[PDB]
């Protein structure tokens, strides 16, 4: 709202920093740190890749705990078959997930 | 000093009198002339205005530094009716209020030779109002040296409070024109 | 440095006086002064405008009585508006809202006196029974133009200014003088007053229109309706038939049946219905 209220004062347009919502999913462990584990999207890494800076195509993509996961490109996102860390919360939920860990 | 001076003048049927040579109305004319000349010799920007006190306490000239219009208008006057006072003083105070030059100190002078038919309590309350409104009054009485002199003394004492020297009384006994008293009067002696 | 969002709120009183003066002064480029105030760095409040007795020549005007103006100033300080000069205005009857050379010189003087003065222009010829052709102005510094500086920082979208007029551009807009945005603010009294201006009296509010005149009015309206019906029947007799689509509106440049029919039927609705209602209401309300 404040940003939209810039007609009358430009300096207000900075307020969109507030609305900036990190489009990320973080897998956090009990040690309160990133575990070096990867995520997988069962989808083409062509429909959800970064825009081009200014195998025909697979249906799989991989990522790390710091994971740019768009809304539509979140439901299909999944943890690989097996890992030390498993999603204590359904990954299709999104956001920050805690990871239950195996033996070690 | 920057002075805005309102002047009220009685014209009651008693001012048909002639105890003062040549006659009371002409004595008033002389008094207004001398006072106007004194004010002019004072700071020229000083402003003047005129009121006549009668059954309806009319107003002749609003504030102006001129004296020619003052005297000219005052000439075209005849004594009639009885002084209504009170209302005249209030009108004069409103006049002083609505003065263009606010810096000018606010001074009323009343030619009140007559018997005053006023309640002294309301006189005192009006004194309070005027002193709180910061206007200094000078009375010139002639004739009723006994009927109203005590009332005017009480009124002036009220205005003065303990230090309000700006208030002044000048009561003149029977005698010649009302010129020598005014010229050798404290109100103009201070000038 | 001045701002783009600078506004001039002109009192309704000021606008009315400006317009009346100019309309009186057509064609003379009549001139008047206004008292307002500089509330802040983004606003200028214009209170009142009073004219100038001068009546010069059919191409130019001139100040006559600086004594006149000084006395007006002192007295209005005494009573009226204790404001004090903020600009000046003059009509340009049928030119737009641009400043002539003499206009610009007068301004230059005004700014020299008070850097943030204002000029104002009105077109009583053009100001319509509706929107009103007016504008405000302030010069452009040649020093700034040569140094490459710019008139105003536009810290707003209030820089559209409603498409600066081509005529103003031609006459020098934005190259020596720049437009400013006018506005009208009312402290509710003049507002509801304005509302009152048009409002009419219950005298008429209940005064039923005479009825003989009304009967004759209906007679005439029904007659013209009959004739319009005749020509409408003729028009529909072909209408689309014989395909005037190519003819379109240009089938005839005169006497459309339908439009007249609907207009008069609507007006006679209004008349007859409201008069009958007033009759009912009076008959029953005065008992």
């Amino acid at each position: 709202l404040v940003f939209t209220q810039f007609w009358f004062w430009f300096p207000l347009s900075h307020f969109l920093s507030l609305a900036y919502t990190p489009t990320c999913v973080i897998g956090l462990n009990k040690d309160l740190k990133m575990p070096k584990v990867q995520y997988k999207s069962n989808c083409k890494p062509s429909t959800f890749a970064y825009p081009a800076p200014l195998e025909p195509e697979p249906n799989f993509q991989l990522l790390d705990n710091p994971a740019r996961v768009m809304p539509a490109q979140l439901k299909v996102l999944t943890m690989p078959e097996t890992c030390r860390y498993q999603p204590f919360k359904p990954l299709s939920i999104g956001g920050i997930i805690i990871l239950k860990d195996t033996s070690e | 000093v920057l002075e805005s001076t309102m002047v009220c003048v009685d014209n009651s049927e008693y001012m048909r009198n002639g105890d003062f040579l040549p006659t009371r109305l002409q004595a008033q004319q002389d008094a207004v002339n001398i006072v106007c000349h004194s004010k002019t010799r004072s700071n020229p920007e000083n402003n003047v205005g005129l009121i006549t006190l009668a059954n309806d306490c009319e107003v002749l000239t609003t504030l102006t530094p001129d004296t020619g219009r003052i005297l000219s208008k005052l000439h075209t006057v005849q004594p009639k009716g009885k002084i209504t006072f009170c209302t005249g003083i209030r009108v004069a105070h409103l006049a002083l209020k609505h003065r263009q030059g606010k810096n000018h100190k606010m001074r009323i002078i009343a030619f009140v030779g007559s018997p005053v038919e006023d309640n002294e309590k309301d006189l005192v309350k009006l004194a309070k109002r005027l002193k709180k409104e910061k206007v200094n009054v000078d009375i010139i009485n002639f004739g009723e040296e006994e009927v109203n002199t005590e009332k005017l003394t009480a009124f002036v004492n009220t205005l003065n409070g303990k230090d309000g020297t700006g208030s002044h009384l000048v009561t003149v006994p029977p005698g010649p024109s009302l010129a020598d008293a005014l010229i050798s009067s404290p109100i103009l002696a201070g000038e | 440095a001045v701002d783009t969002a600078e506004q001039v709120y002109i009192s309704s009183l000021a606008l009315l006086k400006m317009l009346k003066h100019g309309r009186a002064g057509v064609p003379m480029e009549v001139m008047g002064l206004m008292l307002g105030e500089f509330v802040d760095d983004y606003t200028v409040r214009v209170i009142d405008v009073f004219a100038m007795p001068q009546s010069g020549t059919g191409v130019s005007v001139e100040a006559v009585d600086p004594v006149f103006q000084a006395k007006m100033l002192d007295m209005l300080k005494q009573t009226g508006r204790p404001e004090m000069v903020v600009g000046w205005y003059h009509s340009h009857p049928g030119f737009g809202c641009w400043l002539s050379g003499v206009d610009i010189n007068t301004q230059q003087s005004f700014e020299a006196l008070s850097e943030r003065a204002v000029a104002v222009v009105v077109d009583p010829i053009q100001s319509v029974k509706g929107k009103v052709v007016i504008d405000a102005f302030r010069l452009i510094n040649a020093n700034m133009m040569v140094l490459g500086h710019e008139p105003r920082q536009t810290t707003s979208n209030l820089g559209h200014l409603n498409k600066p007029s081509i005529q103003a551009l031609i006459h020098g807009l934005n190259r020596h003088y720049y437009s400013i945005t006018i506005n009208y603010r009312k402290n509710e009294l003049e507002q509801k007053m304005l509302l009152n201006l048009h409002k009419k009296s219950w005298m008429e509010g209940l005064t039923l229109q005479d009825y003989s005149e009304h009967c004759k009015h209906n007679e005439s309206v029904v007659k013209e309706m009959l004739e319009l019906a005749k020509n409408y029947n003729k028009a529909v007799e072909e209408e689309d038939k014989m395909t005037p689509e190519q003819l379109a509106i240009k089938n005839v440049g005169k006497q459309d049946p339908k439009r007249h029919l609907e207009e008069h039927v609507d007006v006679l609705m209004t008349s007859n219905i409201v008069q009958c209602l007033a009759a009912m209401l009076d008959t029953v309300v005065f008992k």
